[PDB]
């Protein structure tokens, strides 16, 4: 039973801030790469950004669209995977998925949460 | 006179004699170096772990004969004696190598007289067909083959760990009141020197254990993991039976007509009166602790709570997996993903198809209590995590030990299989574990065939490569 | 980056009928003798589910309904026969490099 | 009293003395709880061994079926190399499950290519665990240069392998014979090396005294020999000068034949018509119990059948030395057969008519009348029965080009039963055979250069050769 | 004289060498005299 | 006297049976002295 | 080790089956092999060598003859006989010295 | 062509002595063991005598009935067998042959000699 759940949506204004964070349970989190992915019918999914391992130095990878805005970060001991966004555009409303990879497939996805700009 | 009689007296007291029954567990015994020289190969390729990559499987159900195991080498490929008989293998990988450690009797396999215990490591390479083998490097033997007992391994920075318990009474398992307690630790290099006595073979005395509550501590398992510069050691605790605090009410005797809300508890004895209590856990070893590290002892959580028994916790596809072998009442296979590792805590799979064989009093399939001592240390290797498809080698009867099967299985589902050996050829422990060569899935599963017919007794080596189509 | 294109666009398949989706890349995801091509199928109100994975691996909690096949620069999801419960957006991922991209998605329906 | 005295303490010190030497375990009786089968000790036995002194079961009919099935065992020998290289000029010995081998190993295209290294090792014949008898090396010697060591050939003899190797500062000693030094080198390795062994796992023996004969030069050529006691024969080709050579060419067999001379049987034993020396067999005697540094004493082969001097074999089996002879001359039918005398060298040839081996142009397969020609291939055969004279080896079935190799076994009039080890198209030149009993039975191995990387790579291919022909 | 020889036959009688069987922790090892 | 003592000292300290060294094979045991 | 024959003598259509059975007190089997021989002998002439290690044909030896067995039972068998295999028949144990012979088996045609 | 030619056989009477020789040529003698076997009504074919190889140390091997009777001999320049049969009995009259042994198996037979005593 695998369980990724998603909170900090709602309504901010462009120009504004918001961060999101996603609680896991019922998996040995701190072993695994977490991603976040955003959906907007305009575009379909598209992939935001990639936190990896302590063992790999907590490296992470983002869209060629957010990088230098959003800052993705984990705190392995409450399980939860955070997403920093700054300096927020209408171009970034949809809706945010905290998902797990396994063996670089995202075999598990959380159930989203609304990001309106 | 007298003094005649007290001559003939002394001559009939001391000139007549027998010998005392020899104790070899003080006694040494020397044998040439099984391996003086590292066999010739022109530097091939190695295999590396299973992790990180989706590969390829067949997995579905299929009635085909999709798996076609090999027979490989030996690991120590040297020729048998007649009369003689290997026994209570162990066999370890990771990162390419391997450890591999086998006690080698005269006479009876089981209850003989030791001449010598093998304990070595060796590189996992293409064997020249893209057929994985196991090539020895490096071997040590210990000075005295009878007090060394239940190894376990750890590879980490090109060194292999063996931990092994030293015990003057015998198997510690089953002499556990009489045990001393004494850990040993030997270093071998996987990349030997010329020369270095501290590097290619040196020895670890282990001063300081923490047991917790437990009485002793010991390994108990082919192999470990490490995190970082701590290796964690398959072990088993030694609790004082009195001091267990266990409620009965636990016990899941529903669905049963014969049980007792107390076989959970005395099931977890090898006797049901025995002295101690076994639990199954870990032995913490930091490198960096400083020149003499500590051992630590982590006990097992009691999810599913049973005996104590032959573990390994291996690394596969990101994530320490741990394997308890089903020595007891529940006989089914029981192993899943380690979610802590200190406390140690197992997200056990509910796995209904793979299942020990054992006695009528515990027999194949069982999942009601019962008070029973009993079961083979059959694993499983993770080779695929999206699906929890797992492999190994299993006894393929029910009140019997034969018929080794190689099987490809998920929780609910078998997939797939091939014999290893005829129906009816006697089969004990094995070891299995799966590696990446050129990019493919290979198993390597040691099985200990006891094919009484002919020849020197030995496990025999199987790899087999898991397909990738159903057809 | 690697793009990928899905087509036709929509479907519409008769219950009992096949359904066949294709994706192409713009570069091989071929890789490590392993084709990293994923499948997705998102139902509405719903994240999407991991369908099919390097390209032929069915998945976890998938029928046999489902099954996929491709390599390189070519990749197609076959569902025979549909059933009415398979009416779902269905996106082509592409997992060998740095970003991590999508297709547009097809959107398969029932006539 | 005291003389009484002294009496019994010396009876007592003389009667009970019983100091005695350790016991051996492995030669007593040994009872366990759960015991195996106690059987019989008998060792050496239970390992490889040659094949001496049993009437061994084999299939002696001919047959169609497939019975013969080859295993792959090329991964037990460093053969494997690189895309980048080619191996030429393998050996491969065998005796009392032991083994010697060697190749040399060169870069790019090896008929132009320039030697790396040339490796000479050794190690034991066993099942290694997947019930196919497996070759297993580690003792391992280098020459400082490469380009000097020619046509090894190696004898084992007490728990070493005595390999005797041609020194050439100017190239193959046969093509440039009329300008080699005639200088020998032997090298002495052991079977089963010593950690920290030195002289004994690797020794080099210098040979300063070589009893030639009339002969101006001798040299080893041919995979392997047989030890007598102390005594080693290396097959061995003499270099005699051309105009020294006695022969009457009117015992050339020209009978049946128009289109011969007389002459062509005495020309082909050069390398060419005007050829400055002359090439005949025999054998290199080395007697490791004549003093030190003892000499090699050169034994040329009777003239039966007399031929070109060519790589040439002599091997034990079943009780008897036996001789085979490749045949680079135009007398292309199997040369093989028992050694009736060891020296002087008498060998009682096969009247064989099945087994032949591919020729080129003017000495073609089956050929047996008198042409001038130097054209062939080594293509071993090992006895296997004395009583019905069968053999075994791996032959190409070919008549222009050294292609198809096929393990055969065969009568001297007949070819009972085969397998074909690569497709018809498939290039391949030396075949070396060496058969053993393993648990009893009969196996052969078959070493075989094969045409790969466009490059040709020795193979070993171990066949069990079956009870009956099912 | 009658003591003398009773200690030479004691002697003679009970000081003989044979091989007793070898027994090791629970396996009974019988080999021939030397 | 003490040559009567004497015989009865040498047969205790002279005549004496240990086990001797073992060998399994090629391989050698070695034991503490009793 | 003693080798018992039967039939004692045996009268054989031409073209019919004949089978010579051999009875040993103690098995002739080791090394995997079977010691057991078979020679003929016709009048005027030294024993042939017929069969050797209960199945191998025999040098010069005819498909007419074969042989099978193994331990303690052994035989054999002549088809289709000729006119050519009148002779005595001998059983041969070469498994251990003293070797031994059987009594001699007489094959005639009827 | 392999020939086992027997002679020195005749008419000798009871408590004499004969000696065999059998003439070996067509092959390597020095390397095959060699056999005589007697024939006679009464025992139809009786094993007599066993010569091994040089490197056997010429052991010998005799049937009971003639073993401290008969002694068995090689000669292996003159390529030859010899038996000698001292203390000769009626039991002993019969046809002796000399045959060569391959492989544990009698395969080549001479033509035999006889023996009247
Ligand atoms: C081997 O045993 C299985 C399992 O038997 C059941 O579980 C045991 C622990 C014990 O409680 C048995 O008495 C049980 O019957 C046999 O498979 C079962 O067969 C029965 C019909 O006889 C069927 O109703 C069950 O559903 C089957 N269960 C499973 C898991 O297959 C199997 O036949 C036995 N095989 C042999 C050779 O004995
Ligand atoms: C390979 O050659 C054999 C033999 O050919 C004959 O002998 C040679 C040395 C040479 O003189 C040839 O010109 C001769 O023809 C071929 O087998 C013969 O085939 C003929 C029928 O054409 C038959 O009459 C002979 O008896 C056969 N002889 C033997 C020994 O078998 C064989 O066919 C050739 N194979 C190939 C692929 O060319
Ligand atoms: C067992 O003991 C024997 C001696 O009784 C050892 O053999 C000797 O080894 C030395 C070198 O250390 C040689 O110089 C001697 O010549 C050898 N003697 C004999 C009779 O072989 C033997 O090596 C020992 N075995 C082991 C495993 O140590
Ligand atoms: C556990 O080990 C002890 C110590 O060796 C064993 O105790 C010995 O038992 C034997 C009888 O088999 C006695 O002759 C010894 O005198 C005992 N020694 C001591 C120090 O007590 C004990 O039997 C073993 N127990 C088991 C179950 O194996
Ligand atoms: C063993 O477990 C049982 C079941 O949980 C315990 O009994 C319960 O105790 C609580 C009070 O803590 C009551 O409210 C429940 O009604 C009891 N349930 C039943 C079925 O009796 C029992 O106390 C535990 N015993 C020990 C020693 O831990
Ligand atoms: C293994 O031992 C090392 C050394 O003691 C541990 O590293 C130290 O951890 C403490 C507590 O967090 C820090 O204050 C020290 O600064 C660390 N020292 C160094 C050199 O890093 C390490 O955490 C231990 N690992 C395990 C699994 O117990
Ligand atoms: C196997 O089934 C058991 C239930 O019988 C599952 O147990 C759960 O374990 C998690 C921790 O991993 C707990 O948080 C849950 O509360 C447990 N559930 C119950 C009902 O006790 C177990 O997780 C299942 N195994 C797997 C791999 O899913
Ligand atoms: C080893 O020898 C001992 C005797 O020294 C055997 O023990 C005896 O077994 C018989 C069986 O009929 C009993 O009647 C005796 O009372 C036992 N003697 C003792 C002292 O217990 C033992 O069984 C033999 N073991 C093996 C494997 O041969
Ligand atoms: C045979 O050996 C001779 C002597 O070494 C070779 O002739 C020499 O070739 C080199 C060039 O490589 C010249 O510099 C020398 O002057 C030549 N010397 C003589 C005496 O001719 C000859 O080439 C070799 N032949 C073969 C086929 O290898
Ligand atoms: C190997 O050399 C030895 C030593 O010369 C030979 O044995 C001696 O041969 C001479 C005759 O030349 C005899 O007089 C000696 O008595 C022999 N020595 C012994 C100890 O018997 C040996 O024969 C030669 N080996 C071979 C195959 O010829
Ligand atoms: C093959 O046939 C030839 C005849 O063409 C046989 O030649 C005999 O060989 C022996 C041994 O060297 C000589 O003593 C004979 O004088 C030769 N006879 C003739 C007529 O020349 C040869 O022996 C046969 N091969 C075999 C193995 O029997
Ligand atoms: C080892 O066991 C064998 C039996 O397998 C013993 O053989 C016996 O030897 C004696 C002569 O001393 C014969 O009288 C017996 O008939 C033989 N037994 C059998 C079954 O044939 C052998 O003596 C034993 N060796 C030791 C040292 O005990
Ligand atoms: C078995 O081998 C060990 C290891 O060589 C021996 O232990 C040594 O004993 C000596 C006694 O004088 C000590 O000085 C050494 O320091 C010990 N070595 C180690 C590593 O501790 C042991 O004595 C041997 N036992 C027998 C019976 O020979
Ligand atoms: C060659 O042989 C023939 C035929 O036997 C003979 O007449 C002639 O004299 C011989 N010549 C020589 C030199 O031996």
């Amino acid at each position: 039973e695998v369980k990724l759940e998603e909170s900090g949506g709602g309504l901010v204004q462009p120009g504004g801030s918001m961060k999101l964070s996603c609680v896991a349970s019922g998996f040995s989190f701190s072993y695994y790469w977490m991603n976040w992915v955003r959906q907007s019918p305009e575009k379909g999914l598209e992939w935001v950004a990639e936190i990896r391992l302590k063992s790999n130095n907590y490296g992470t990878h983002y869209a060629e669209s957010v990088k230098g805005r959003f800052t993705i970060s984990r705190d392995d001991s409450k399980s939860s995977v955070y997403l920093q966004m700054n300096n927020l555009r209408p171009e970034d409303t949809g809706i945010y998925y905290c998902t797990r990879v396994i063996t670089t497939v995202f075999a598990y996805w959380g159930q989203g949460t609304l990001v309106t700009v | 006179s007298q003094s005649t009689a007290s001559i003939n007296e002394n001559v009939n007291e001391k000139c007549k004699f027998t010998l005392p029954p020899l104790k070899i567990h003080e006694c040494n015994i020397s044998c040439p170096n099984p391996l003086p020289f590292r066999e010739y190969r022109p530097q091939t390729e190695g295999v590396s772990n299973l992790v990180g990559l989706p590969n390829n499987i067949c997995l579905q159900k299929t009635s085909n004969q999709i798996l076609k195991p090999k027979l490989i080498s030996y690991t120590l490929p040297v020729v048998g004696q007649s009369g003689t008989c290997i026994t209570d293998p162990l066999l370890a990988m990771d990162e390419g190598y391997f450890a591999y450690s086998h006690l080698e009797r005269i006479g009876s396999c089981s209850r003989g007289v030791s001449k010598q215990r093998i304990i070595g490591v060796g590189e996992v390479l293409d064997r020249g067909d893209e057929v994985p083998s196991l090539f020895m490097t490096n071997v040590w033997t210990p000075p005295n083959p009878n007090t060394v007992y239940h190894c376990s391994a750890v590879y980490n920075n090109e060194f292999y760990y063996v931990l092994c318990a030293v015990s003057t009474v015998g198997d510690p398992i089953l002499n556990s009141t009489y045990w001393s307690g004494s850990l040993m630790m030997t270093r071998l290099a996987v990349k030997p020197k010329s020369n270095g006595g501290g590097y290619n073979q040196h020895q670890l005395a282990l001063r300081s254990i923490e047991k917790g509550r437990y009485d002793k501590v010991m390994p108990y398992g082919p192999s470990g993991i490490k995190q970082g510069d701590t290796l964690y050691f398959p072990a088993v605790g030694f609790l004082v039976r009195t001091e267990f605090k266990y409620n009965d009410s636990n016990c899941p005797i529903t669905k049963c007509q014969y049980s007792k809300p107390e076989n959970c508890r005395l099931s977890m004895g090898i006797r049901p009166n025995s002295h101690y209590i076994l639990r199954s856990g870990l032995l913490k070893y930091n490198l960096s602790d400083g020149e003499n590290p500590k051992v630590v002892f982590i006990e097992i959580s009691d999810q599913r709570l049973s005996i104590g028994s032959p573990s390994k916790i291996y690394d596969s596809l990101g994530q320490p997996v741990f394997y308890q072998a089903s020595f007891s009442w529940d006989t089914m296979i029981k192993f899943g993903d380690v979610l802590t590792v200190n406390p140690l805590v197992v997200n056990w799979r509910n796995n209904t198809v793979i299942s020990r064989p054992g006695q009528s009093q515990c027999p194949r399939f069982n999942t009601c209590p019962e008070i029973c001592w009993e079961g083979v240390y059959n694993d499983a290797f993770l080779i695929d995590r999206i699906n929890w498809i797992s492999a190994g080698v299993f006894l393929d009867s029910n009140q019997t030990a034969e018929n080794p099967v190689f099987t490809v299985f998920k929780d609910n589902e078998i997939l797939y299989r091939a014999q290893l050996a005829s129906e009816d050829t006697n089969a004990q422990k094995t070891i299995t574990n799966c590696f990446l060569l050129k990019n493919k899935i290979w198993c390597i599963s040691l099985v200990e065939i006891y094919d009484t017919g002919d020849n020197v007794i030995r496990p025999k080596l199987f790899a087999v490569k898991i397909p990738e189509q159903c057809y | 980056d690697i793009v990928l294109t899905q087509s036709p666009a929509s479907l519409a398949v008769s219950l009992g009928q096949r359904a066949t989706i294709s994706c192409r890349a713009s570069e091989s995801v071929h890789d490590y003798g392993i084709s990293f091509m994923n499948w997705f199928q998102q139902k509405p109100g719903q994240p999407p589910k991991l369908l099919i994975y390097s390209a032929s691996n069915q998945g976890s909690g998938v029928p046999a309904r489902f099954s996929g096949s491709g390599s390189g620069t070519d990749f197609s999801l076959n569902i025979h026969p549909m059933e009415e419960d398979d009416i779902a957006m269905y996106f082509c991922q592409q997992s060998k490099e740095v970003p991590y991209t999508f297709g547009g998605g097809t959107k398969l329906e029932i006539k």
